[PDB]
């Protein structure tokens, strides 16, 4: 999984950037414990729905290709569980980075074997 | 909550699992069957996709090199509509055998279901599929809305009329 | 070339009148080929010939047809008219300017016993109040609180046809409303209050609603007008009396199509700060908080609403208008 | 730039001629048709109903002037001209259960299908029959594209099991020995000499460089990998936008051209300096498709030039139209394109 | 027809044709046929002893008895009276007719003898409107169907009829229709109040062996002195009477519409679909 801490502190600082860009650190999509992968995606899934949706734009194109496809699987695993009103800052999100990534993003989230 | 980026995610993720192949069985002799729908080959089968734009209406997609299988739980504001809703997508499964690209029983929590196989995705447009499950929800819901109208402005003038004697 | 010499030839023997007493025969055969002259050939001919002189042979057209009494020549000039119409907005401005539309509501009074001819009537009169720019204080005379009530008697009961003037007479109302002026000065309202018997109206009025096409914007042009739907819904619902009209039942399925019509339009557009002020209307005018019913979901979308953060000014001007409607209790 | 409208449905493979004087295809039925070139309008020439099912692979062994082909029938035919007649021979597989191609040396010819064994095939003339060697070593899906290398001794195939692996079909009945490769030095039939490192996507592409050193694939994970044996068999992969490709060669040493699922042909230069792939964009630039074809490519063969310098592309899809492409015009069309 | 058909038109025809081919005097040819009627009425006309000069007209209902226990054989005598003849064996009520010896008005006799299930039904309702009429409070349950039971009961009159729905769809669009129904007092407010009750039957209708379920119903009709009146007896009795045939017949009609509606969709939906294709 990845560090709480890390990510605690930015927010607490409010460089959104930051935690964004460490949130995404050594996904856990070869660990075969299902509450690892929970864990993180909880934990993305948190991270994107505090960000406000004006800013989004900066944070999304600050991110890499890797990244982008990270964060397209970890947005689809967060899409199973909607809730708290999520799904509309999830389908922006989905938006930038359907954008950004184009269809090579979501292909590459369909064809992957090991997965959040 | 509900927004047109909804089916624009459901648009571009129709458009990435309509890249399906013809492909024979490697289990049977000269058979050719969907990959998504036995589901026998979990070396062919991808990561099925779920899109939720609220918690009652969604649709879930489930790929892979020799089909693709979408299904589409539609909104439920009323009782009414409810059972509209079912009787549409009960007539529409009844005429499975013209809708080559629908199938004849929904997915399992799911309203409706059709599957897209490789045959239909090599003698059609991926296009105009695309486009067509784009229209196939927003029909959906225009066609539920004005039947609902439709059938209270009924119940109404036959009230009125029998009320009227 | 030739199009414009048979246009000015027909419209200059047609001013001679002369044509009035001509033959039936000779004056269709005139009609026709002005008729199929604006149908067939060039826009911009059409339009120079027809404003030519400052719309001499419009007026011209206009003042034949005010003196003629012919039912099929009228029918003629009718279409004639629609095709001027659809020409541009220059010809619809001045046969709106022009007493046509007076002219037009009085033999949609008198002559009944027309069906095709008063339909004509109606959507060529759709047709010139479609852009609702003038508004002379005489045509008032002519088309007011009767007529009103002559139209809405008109969709309430019915004449003993097609029947596909009903809706056409509907048309027209939402086009002559277009124009309208607030609640206080509003003659289609004042008729609303006057009779709020009519429920078929509301049902109509609804299906228009909930199909989401304008059944008033037929043709292109540069400025388009405002939605017909929604200003109409907003000079109804501006008072309790013309609210009066909604049933019990009504008043809840109109709630869920605005609802529902608000939560399904994306950020950016501009029908949804309009259907927000309809929602808004709606629930100060309407009892909305006397069964309570659909303002939870209401609430949610609301609260959705307005923690859009959006850079555009439509959605900033959306905001501001839920704002303004935040009677929140 | 020259797309020809010859059917309605997809189609399967394409084929040529020797001195590319005809070509072959087949439209997704139960024989395979061979269409000629006299003047501006296509006329077909030869049918060829032996097969029993939908025609998979086919391929035309240009200076032996005859064509295999394998499909669904379970069945190979090694189909020579006799006469006025192409006659067909039944050319065993001896699979239980979609891929040929001849070798260089067009005396033996590697069938690819979904038996998990790639099953090369030579022709015995001691028996006046053909025999298939099947090799399965390290083999766990289909074998989708088969190409060879110059050395006509080692093949390339990308399987649905997520790699492409480099394989030795090399039948030491039927050929002399083989020379020292940079891909390794020992090479017997069913040795493994190389292999793909992704775990994810099909690789429906592969293809191998005309000087024999590096060898490329196309992955159905929106990703294209080319392997070089020159920098330790170095492994360059990159992720297109576009969706996946189908078919991929090699127009140069150095640049690649395929299409795929975008629908649209692509180029890419790799720069050996830094070691890594690049994209060269769309040499493809124009229903309601902003492409020529309206569906997916479904293989690109070269017309004539070679894989180091190709002066013409054939491109079929699955949208029943023949593309035909030039280098020259395509170069002269994008000017912000580096071959 | 918007409302539904009073009078028998198998019936009418039938002596329609006797009457008109008796009236040429023409041969007496023989009549036998089995009709029936809305909730579950069993009519059988035949020749009596095989003489073609007689011709008998039967009519068999399950709820005949109770029907009879509240004055049945009164007004079917006041109706019918040189008509009325023995009952047929097995039927409950039997008219007859003799082809020698006939009226010259032949349609008022037809309009009448096609009614007959509305004049057999007819005798509650006008034995309670005469008890309202004089006064007399203080004072029934009749078995229609099989599985349904009407019960009718100072200044107004009720007329609560316990039907079955058995679709579960027709629960839901019969719910409809009687939701718009009791707010049915905005179109005429000259017209009778309108009660609806979805799963318990009303408090007076309470503990009597009273069959409650989610696929029952129990529709309250309250009706006054302007229509219990005896000007306006017939009109109001021949709707009464017919009120959950109407019922059913209206939802199963809007079942067929929406039926329409669907096949229209289908075929826009199809069309999109076909427009998807390449030729």
């Amino acid at each position: 999984g990845p560090d709480e801490g890390e990510v605690d502190s930015c927010l607490r600082q409010g460089n959104m950037t930051a935690a964004l860009q460490a949130a995404l650190k050594n996904p856990p999509i070869n660990t075969k414990s299902q509450a690892v992968k929970d864990r993180a995606g909880s934990i993305v899934l948190k991270v994107l729905i505090s960000f406000k949706a004006n800013d989004i734009e900066k944070a999304v194109q600050s991110l890499d290709k890797n990244g982008v496809d990270l964060l397209m699987k970890y947005i689809y695993k967060g899409f199973e569980s909607p809730s708290d009103n999520s799904s509309a800052v999830l389908l922006q999100w989905h938006e930038k980075a359907l954008a950004a990534g184009g269809v090579g993003s979501i292909v590459r989230v369909l064809t992957a074997r090991k997965t959040v | 909550a509900t927004l047109r980026p909804y089916l624009s995610a459901v648009r571009a993720t129709l458009q990435a699992a309509l890249c399906l192949e013809n492909f024979s069985s490697q289990v049977v002799e000269r058979h050719n069957k969907p990959e998504v729908e036995v589901r026998s080959s979990k070396e062919l089968l991808l990561q099925p996709v779920t899109i939720s734009r609220n918690e009652k209406e969604k649709v879930l997609i489930e790929g892979s090199i020799n089909s693709v299988r979408v299904s589409i739980a539609v909104k439920q504001a009323d009782e009414i509509e409810k059972i509209l809703c079912h009787k549409f997508m009960r007539f529409m499964m009844m005429r499975a055998e013209n809708f080559f690209i629908l199938r004849r029983k929904p997915v399992e929590g799911y309203d409706i279901s059709f599957l897209i196989t490789n045959f239909h995705t090599e003698q059609m447009y991926k296009h105009k599929l695309v486009d067509f499950v784009i229209h196939f929800m927003e029909e959906i819901d225009k066609e539920i809305s004005e039947m609902k109208l439709s059938v209270n402005a009924r119940a109404r003038i036959v009230a009125e009329e029998f009320l009227k004697n | 070339c030739h199009d414009q010499q048979r246009l000015e030839v027909i419209f200059a023997d047609l001013a001679r009148s002369w044509a009035l007493y001509e033959d039936e025969g000779v004056i269709r055969c005139y009609l026709e080929e002005l008729l199929h002259i604006l149908t067939d050939a060039d826009p911009e001919v059409c339009k120079k010939m027809c404003k030519r002189n400052e719309f001499e042979s419009v007026l011209a057209l206009v003042a034949y047809y005010q003196m003629e009494h012919r039912a099929s020549l009228r029918l003629l000039l009718l279409k004639c008219f629609g095709a001027m119409c659809s020409l541009d907005a220059a010809i619809i401005s001045t046969l709106v300017s022009s007493v046509l539309p007076v002219e037009l509501a009085r033999d949609m009074q008198t002559d009944t016993q027309d069906h095709q001819k008063l339909c004509y009537s109606a959507l060529i009169l759709a047709m010139v109040f479609s852009m609702g720019e003038a508004v002379p204080y005489a045509h008032y005379e002519h088309l007011g609180t009767p007529f009103a009530q002559f139209l809405l008697n008109i969709v309430e009961d019915g004449l003993p046809t097609t029947e596909q003037l009903p809706d056409l007479c509907v048309n027209l109302l939402l086009a002559l409303n277009l124009h309208l002026p607030a609640a206080d000065q509003n003659v289609i309202m004042a008729a609303l209050s006057k009779h709020a018997n009519v429920k078929i109206f509301s049902e109509k009025l609804l299906l228009l609603l909930n199909r989401g096409d304008d059944p008033v914007r037929i043709f292109k042009h540069e400025p388009q007008p405002p939605h017909s739907v929604l200003k109409f819904l907003q000079d109804v619902f501006g008072s309790p009396a013309t609210a009066a009209i909604f049933y019990h039942t009504d008043m809840m399925a109109l709630i869920d199509i605005t609802v529902r019509h608000i939560a399904d339009l994306s950020p950016g557009d501009k029908l949804r700060m309009e259907y927000l002020s309809l929602m808004h209307a709606i629930v100060r005018t309407t009892p909305y908080l006397q069964h309570r019913h659909r303002l939870p979901d209401l609430q949610a979308i609301l609260r959705r609403i307005l923690n859009e953060e959006e850079t555009s000014p439509q959605c900033q001007m959306d905001r501001m208008i839920v704002r303004e409607m935040c009677k929140e209790f | 730039m020259a797309y020809h409208s010859f059917l309605v449905e997809p189609i399967s493979c394409h084929a040529w001629n020797k001195d590319r004087t005809q070509i072959a295809i087949c439209p997704n039925n139960h024989e395979v048709h061979i269409y000629e070139k006299s003047g501006n309008k296509w006329v077909q020439v030869h049918e060829l109903k032996e097969h029993n099912g939908q025609v998979t692979g086919i391929d035309w062994a240009p200076d032996s002037n005859r064509i295999v082909t394998c499909g669904t029938d379970r069945n190979a035919y090694v189909w020579t001209l006799k006469g006025r007649t192409w006659k067909p021979t039944l050319v065993i597989l001896r699979i239980n259960r979609r891929c040929v191609r001849w070798a260089p040396n067009e005396k033996k010819f590697a069938v690819g299908s979904g038996s998990r064994v790639i099953s090369i095939c030579y022709f015995e003339q001691e028996n006046d029959w053909w025999v298939c060697k099947h090799i399965k070593k390290p083999i766990r899906s289909t074998v989708l594209s088969l190409d060879w290398h110059p050395n006509s001794v080692l093949l390339a195939a990308g399987s649905c099991d997520f790699k492409c692996r480099i394989f030795s079909a090399y039948i030491k009945e039927v050929e002399e020995r083989p020379a020292p490769t940079p891909w390794g030095s020992k090479m017997p039939f069913g040795e493994l000499m190389f292999e793909s490192s992704s775990s994810c996507g099909w690789v429906h592409g592969v293809c191998f460089s005309a000087n024999g050193s590096r060898v490329a694939w196309v992955s159905h994970d929106s990703t294209v990998c080319l392997a070089d044996a020159d920098k330790k068999m170095a492994v360059a992969t990159l992720a297109s936008e576009t969706l996946p490709l189908l078919a991929v060669t090699f127009i140069t040493e150095s640049s690649l051209v395929a299409a795929g699922h975008d629908c649209f042909p692509v180029l890419f230069t790799y720069d050996s300096a830094a070691g890594k792939l690049s994209f060269g964009g769309r040499l493809d630039v124009p229903a309601g498709l902003d492409s020529l074809h309206k569906n997916s490519v479904s293989q690109i063969s070269v017309l004539s030039g070679g894989k180091a310098k190709c002066s013409q592309f054939c491109t079929t899809g699955m949208d029943g139209g023949m593309s035909i492409w030039d280098v020259r015009s395509l170069e002269s069309a994008l000017k912000d394109l580096k071959i | 027809m918007i409302l539904l058909e009073v009078n028998n038109r198998i019936i009418e025809e039938t002596l329609a044709l006797k009457f008109e081919n008796a009236a040429a005097g023409n041969k007496p040819e023989a009549v036998e046929v089995t009709f029936a009627d809305f909730d579950g009425v069993l009519y059988h006309i035949s020749n009596p002893n095989g003489d073609k000069t007689k011709v008998m007209v039967s009519i068999s209902l399950k709820f005949y008895k109770e029907l009879q226990a509240h004055g049945a054989d009164e007004l079917l005598k006041r109706v019918y009276g040189s008509y009325l003849v023995n009952p047929e064996s097995g039927y409950n009520v039997s008219l007859l007719y003799d082809l020698e010896n006939l009226p010259a008005s032949k349609d008022s006799i037809v309009h009448q003898a096609g009614m007959l299930k509305r004049n057999c039904f007819a005798s509650v309702f006008e034995k309670y409107f005469q008890f309202q009429e004089e006064g007399k409070e203080g004072e029934a349950v009749i078995h229609y169907r099989d599985d349904e039971t009407m019960y009718v009961e100072k200044d107004r009159v009720t007329v609560v009829f316990s039907t079955v729905f058995k679709d579960d769809d027709d629960v839901v669009i019969g719910k409809v229709f009687m939701q718009e129904f009791k707010e049915g007092r905005r179109a005429s407010h000259t017209a009778p109040q309108v009660l609806f009750s979805h799963r318990e039957p009303p408090l007076e209708l309470k503990d009597t062996d009273a069959a409650v379920g989610d696929n029952i119903g129990y529709i309250t009709f309250v009706l006054f002195p302007r229509h219990t009146n005896a000007s306006a007896r017939d009109n109001t009795i021949n709707l009464i009477h017919t009120f959950r045939d109407y019922l059913h017949y209206h939802i199963k009609c809007s079942k067929a519409y929406i039926h329409t509606r669907m096949r229209a969709k289908t075929s826009d939906f199809l069309k999109v679909l076909n427009r998807a294709r390449p030729d």
